[PDB]
């Protein structure tokens, strides 16, 4: 009946071979022959065409001739001058050709029955011709390919195995190990970026289905697979085939099932006929909305279809609706005469309009022909201006409507308390996609929500929960005190470069936001941060400051929402006083003075100023963003890990705030650090118990500090998360360190252990006690003022400091040795090329970089005393960018540190010496193998400004000595020159 | 390919590994023998539509950064095959 | 097509050397590559386009700094706005027009 | 045919031109109506355009 079926009993092989592939292949052959897929045996290229002639004559009910079948193969079906994208266009759009029958006529040729799927015919065949292949023929057309692996094959290695003619039709690259099973499209990227497009079939409650047997038994029904492959595969113009995730298809079929049942019952214009879809944000609801709109277009008896959002999301997504080409994404803007003309105009079968345009149309015009017609409505992003009143006009001035909703905002139990709820506005919860299993399926990240119980002065007022007094007695002194704001500022400026992973100079970094509930707080904050950064820079003339920006206009204007969200700011510039407005203007003038921009604070430059600030906060060129009420709902930031709150929030406006961190970026970013200065964890428990059970919050957030220190055993899956000090003791005791590992299996096991160690390290990096423990490795004996000031920075009483002195960390020089050993093992397996199994932690090698500035800073600090073994310390630290190794030694083994007074003198002396040695060695590169001087110098300077080299730059023969016309060109000396120059540009990446 | 032994007529030397290097450099092998100067020997020879297949040859070019999919200009009109032969040969 | 063969005849390197097909008012590419350093052009005159406009092309990255679009009979300066969008911090630009676009 | 407008498909008009072109008796004056060919890039383009 449906595509995503709920009630499914499962099977169990043991078997029925445990390990092999060919027996699993025979299993799935048996299963598809049980389901009704025909297993025939074709072995040649021409017998494929014979099978296609067998099937298309069955389909179209016509008879070819041999010359006619040849002419159809040549002219339309298999022109060899066409690529994969052409045939994708054919199977998704151009599925009908027109063919001349030899009795001088012209009739149609189908490919797939796009409207009667059961009339299609299915076949299954086997491999030809480095792997195992199982192919499904859809009316004799190869579209679904299934490979096989061993049991312990990693899912990353499942892609690394990458003429003939008719294998350029395939769309679904289903891959499996027999335990997990996924499916590709478009053969998009390399193995580095395949995991973005790895999907899973599941049931409609989002509980995953991974076993290949029941994956085949459920997802590979004929009525299932044909409907998936035809109806839910959008060829977005151009180059792209967007194929969904199963909950979207499930929601769409629930929508149309309810529509068809409501029309058969003739029960329209009622919440029985209504209902709603509540999917979490981040699930890609726009493509699902478009699919519902296109299928409502494809419906039989439907006159008009409408899709309504809030302003001014509309025209932006309207040009983002270009999946269809052209998609008839029409607007009046704001033409009620134009909108009724579009009503009068035919076959713009989707219309997008606002609630305000619809309300203007209804209150301005009450005699439309649409009032007794089959009308479908879909709504999204409901604020509280016309949330009931336009719905009262909808009830009044219409007769036949099917109203549906997309939202992330449920209303029913405790949200609004004074309005018509979602289930009473719309009806049944038709299908839902909660945040939980989306977090489980790696679409967004986890939470760590902590309150900063750090000030015993305002401890009662921070921990106060009296909502009446927190609403009313909120002031500028009992809750915005200058000492309180000052210590908030000192906390965040101490913990910024720790929580943004900026502990190293060559680190990547992340930006952060700080949102509050009152404007006068922010007017205090900007001058507060500015003056305290001035004082921090004046403490020792060493402190790197932070560019801090802010923006807001006006205001918490109305109620605008339920309990509890952000009241939206309007675009009135100077509605507040100039104590707020000209303050903002002077901040923007300082912004212009630092960044050379032109936006004034008028009715034009302020809005595009907001857009420009939004764009340049995204590229990590703004360190900190102070926020009153913007950047909380519609703004996305993939490079923002840490949010700071001094505000009290509620059910799911707080969820919309927490959505501003949790988006996935890479393996470095793991979860969002929520740091609140007022306790709100019970509100989080409220939101999650609203959105799930008590297991749900343990799925969502976090475990405690010690539960990651010594690790844990997960109560659900029973995994051995061993723990930080545990793995430390393991690597100390098991391996007689540093480089006494020569057996290859123990090399691999040492790699695995060290990778797990750095994984747990990066997880612990966002923890304040772990940061304090790492910074405890800079002890003073005694220097009690500095030690107590350090403990006051990290708020450490001597009681806990006793155990903190007791708990011991591993030695950092040992960790230098371990990371160097891991880099050496990686370089040893970088040569050629049991070793095609090893997990590599590439990302955190790419993290924690030192870009020679901290190196030369240590060398300048390397007094004077020690003078020889400091070169040994620098050869210890040499890793990560180790290929610039020896010449750095050649800067210090040749020159004198007495010649260089300070840091900058030795820095530009290093630049001068590097340029001199680079030119002198480039002379030898010219001299060695007859290099044409101008051409090769041009090539190498092009490569240096390009920061790498290539075997393209195809005028490279002008650099080459004599001759490569000749067929005995034996890479002479092309590979030798090329390897030498890529070693050279690796030696001089960026420098010189 | 012959800046130095220069040959008016060429061979089927078959060495693909050497063939792919102008297919990285100029991105296109012309062919072994489907150059113009070889085709200029067999002018007025039936038939002429091999030029279509000739346009199959540099349009392989998938490695790397194709810049192909270009030469679809010379279609066929044309009313008889001998008209096409005589006109295109002229 | 004749432009690609024209640029291909003059013994120019394969390196990145190309033109893509489309219209700058409808498919402005390439934004990501790059803010350019020098541009010339010959925009055709009186080239009336879709009005005024039905999509949100006021609110793009290049016409919102102006304040208003370029309507049908005055369809010229959309090209020069699209030109000045793709410019470096220092590199100059040069375009052609006819002096009839005077105050208009 | 004006009743079933916009109905898939449209190429029956080609077969429609088969009907008066029988006309072999007497003195044909046929073999005439080969004007409306198909270009046209998709079948739905053909349907919508010819129906319009």
């Amino acid at each position: 009946n449906f595509i995503v079926l709920d009630k499914y009993i499962k099977a169990e092989p043991t078997g029925d071979s445990y390990q092999s592939e060919s027996d699993l292949e025979r299993e799935l052959i048996q299963d598809l022959r049980n389901q009704g897929y025909e297993f025939i045996s074709v072995k040649s290229q021409s017998a494929m065409l014979a099978n296609v002639r067998e099937q298309l004559q069955n389909l179209n009910g016509v008879v070819f001739n041999d010359s006619e079948w040849r002419r159809f193969t040549e002219q339309y079906l298999d022109n060899p001058s066409d690529g994969i994208l052409d045939k994708t266009r054919k199977i998704h759009i151009d599925y009908i050709c027109d063919f001349i029958f030899d009795d001088e006529r012209l009739e149609n040729i189908y490919l797939i029955d796009k409207k009667n799927l059961m009339r299609n015919k299915v076949q299954i065949i086997q491999q030809f011709e480095n792997r195992y292949d199982v192919t499904i023929l859809v009316n004799g057309l190869p579209l679904v390919q299934i490979e096989l692996k061993k049991r312990g094959v990693a899912i990353r290695e499942a892609f690394n195995q990458i003429e003939n003619s008719l294998f350029k039709y395939l769309q679904l690259f289903v891959i499996s190990n027999g335990t997990d099973t996924r499916y590709f499209a478009n053969t998009t990227k390399r193995d580095k970026n395949s995991f973005d497009f790895t999907m899973n079939w599941a049931k409609s409650d989002n509980t995953l289905i991974k076993d290949l047997k029941d994956f085949t038994a459920t997802c590979f029904q004929k009525h299932t697979l044909l409907n998936v492959l035809v109806n839910y595969s959008v060829f977005d113009s151009s180059q792209t085939l967007l194929v969904m995730r199963p909950y979207q298809i499930a929601a769409t079929e629930r929508i149309l099932w309810k529509i068809k049942s409501s029309f058969t019952a003739k029960n329209w214009s009622k919440p029985e006929s209504g209902g709603y879809i509540w999917h979490t944000t981040g699930s890609g609801k726009t493509l699902t909305s478009f699919k519902a709109a296109r299928l409502a277009t494809e419906l039989d008896f439907i006159d008009k279809v409408f899709f309504v959002v809030d302003r001014k999301d509309l025209d932006y997504q309207t040009m983002k609706e270009y999946q269809r080409f052209s998609p008839d994404s029409v607007n009046g803007s704001e033409n009620t005469a134009g909108l009724k003309r579009n009503l009068d105009k035919d076959d713009n079968k989707i219309i997008v309009t606002t609630i305000q345009k619809l309300n203007n149309l209804m209150k301005a015009e009450s005699d439309l022909p649409v009032y007794n017609q089959q009308v479908v409505f879909i709504f999204d992003e409901c604020h509280r201006s016309q949330f009931g009143e336009a719905q009262k006009n909808l009830k009044k001035k219409f007769k036949r409507y099917y109203q549906f909703g997309f939202t992330g905002t449920p209303i029913f139990p405790e949200n609004a308390l004074g309005s018509e709820t979602t289930a009473s506005v719309f009806g049944r919860e038709l299908h839902s996609y909660v945040i939980t299993d989306a977090i489980r399926d790696e679409k967004v990240l986890k939470f760590k929500v902590d309150y900063n119980d750090v000030r015993p002065q305002f401890k009662s007022l921070e921990t106060e929960t009296d909502e009446k007094k927190l609403s009313a007695a909120e002031n500028q002194q009992a809750f915005l005190h200058p000492m309180r704001i000052q210590e908030i500022t000192q906390y965040i400026l101490n913990n910024f470069r720790q929580k943004t992973h900026r502990t190293f100079p060559g680190s990547k970094g992340f930006n952060a936001m700080l949102a509050v509930s009152s404007v006068d707080a922010a007017k205090a904050y900007y001058a507060t941060f500015k003056r305290l950064q001035e004082e921090a820079a004046n403490k020792s003339a060493t402190y790197k400051p932070l560019r801090i920006a802010t923006i807001f206009s006006f205001a918490a204007n109305e109620e605008q929402n339920a309990i509890g969200e952000i009241s939206d700011e309007t675009f009135d510039t100077s509605a507040m006083d100039s104590s707020a407005k000209e303050f903002l203007d002077a901040a923007i003038r300082e912004y212009n003075s630092h960044f050379k921009t032109n936006f004034s604070t008028d009715s034009n430059g302020f809005q595009n100023y907001y857009r420009d600030l939004a764009q340049r906060v995204k590229n990590q060129d703004i360190d900190l963003l102070i926020v009153v009420g913007m950047f909380l709902t519609g703004f996305d930031a993939p490079t923002l890990n840490t949010l700071f709150v001094d505000k009290n929030l509620r059910y799911h406006g707080l969820m919309q705030a927490f959505s501003r961190t949790n988006r996935i970026y890479d393996a470095t970013k793991t979860f969002g650090n929520i740091v609140t200065f007022r306790d709100l964890e019970r509100s989080t428990i409220d939101a999650i118990t609203l959105f799930g059970d008590k297991n749900t919050k343990n799925v969502v957030l976090e475990k405690s500090y010690t539960e990651y220190m010594e690790g844990f055993t997960d109560a659900a899956t029973g995994e051995a998360k061993r723990g930080f000090m545990t793995v430390v003791s393991e690597l100390e005791q098991r391996f007689p360190d540093p480089t006494s590992i020569e057996s290859e299996k123990e090399k691999k096991d040492f790699v695995k252990l060290f990778g797990e160690y750095l994984r747990a390290e990066n997880i612990l990096q966002n923890y304040d006690e772990f940061a304090t423990l790492k910074a405890l490795q800079q002890i003073d004996l005694s220097d009690p003022v500095a030690v107590e000031k350090f403990k006051a920075e990290h708020y450490v009483d001597d009681e806990k400091f006793a155990e903190l002195q007791t708990i011991r960390l591993p030695a950092d020089r040992k960790i230098q040795d371990y990371r160097s050993a891991y880099n050496d093992i990686r370089d040893w397996q970088r040569r050629e090329k049991d070793w095609d199994d090893v997990v590599f932690e590439v990302d955190l090698l790419k993290s924690q970089e030192i870009n020679l500035d901290y190196i030369l800073g240590l060398i300048f600090e390397h007094n004077r005393g020690e003078m020889i073994e400091e070169v040994k310390r620098l050869i210890r630290s040499s890793l990560g960018n180790r290929a610039k190794e020896g010449l750095v030694v050649d800067f210090i083994q040749q020159t004198n540190l007495d010649d260089l007074p300070d840091k900058a003198s030795i820095i530009d002396a290093f630049f001068t010496f590097a340029q001199r040695e680079q030119q002198r060695e480039a002379e030898a590169l010219i001299k060695e193998e007859n290099l044409n001087e101008d051409a090769a110098k041009r090539y190498i300077r092009t490569s240096l400004k390009r920061e790498y080299a290539t075997e393209n730059g195809t005028e490279l023969n002008e650099t080459l000595p004599k001759l490569s016309p000749l067929n005995p060109q034996y890479k002479t000396k092309k590979q030798a020159v090329f390897q030498k120059i890529v070693s050279f540009i690796e030696k001089f990446k960026g420098v010189g | 390919i012959e800046a130095g032994t220069d040959d008016i007529k060429d061979d089927a030397i078959k060495t693909k590994g050497y063939f792919i290097y102008p297919s990285q450099l100029f991105c296109n092998v012309a062919a072994k023998a489907n150059t113009n100067d070889r085709l200029n020997a067999d002018l007025n020879s039936i038939f002429v539509a091999i030029e279509s297949s000739a346009y199959g040859y540099p349009s392989e070019a998938d490695i790397k950064g194709l810049f192909a999919d270009f030469d679809t200009t010379s279609n066929r009109l044309g009313n008889t095959v001998k008209d096409k032969n005589a006109r295109l040969a002229a | 097509n004749l432009a690609r063969m024209n640029m291909f005849l003059h013994n120019i390197n394969y390196d990145k050397f190309d033109i893509k097909l489309g219209n700058t008012l409808t498919e402005p590419h390439f934004r990501d590559e790059k803010p350019f350093d020098a541009i010339v052009s010959n925009p055709p005159y009186s080239v009336k386009w879709i009005g005024s406009d039905d999509p949100t092309l006021i609110n793009d990255e290049r016409f919102a700094p102006a304040g208003v679009l370029a309507p049908k009979s005055k369809a010229d300066f959309a090209f020069v706005l699209h030109a000045l969008n793709y410019l470096s911090a220092k590199g100059r630009a040069a375009i052609v027009c006819f002096p009839g676009i005077f105050y208009r």
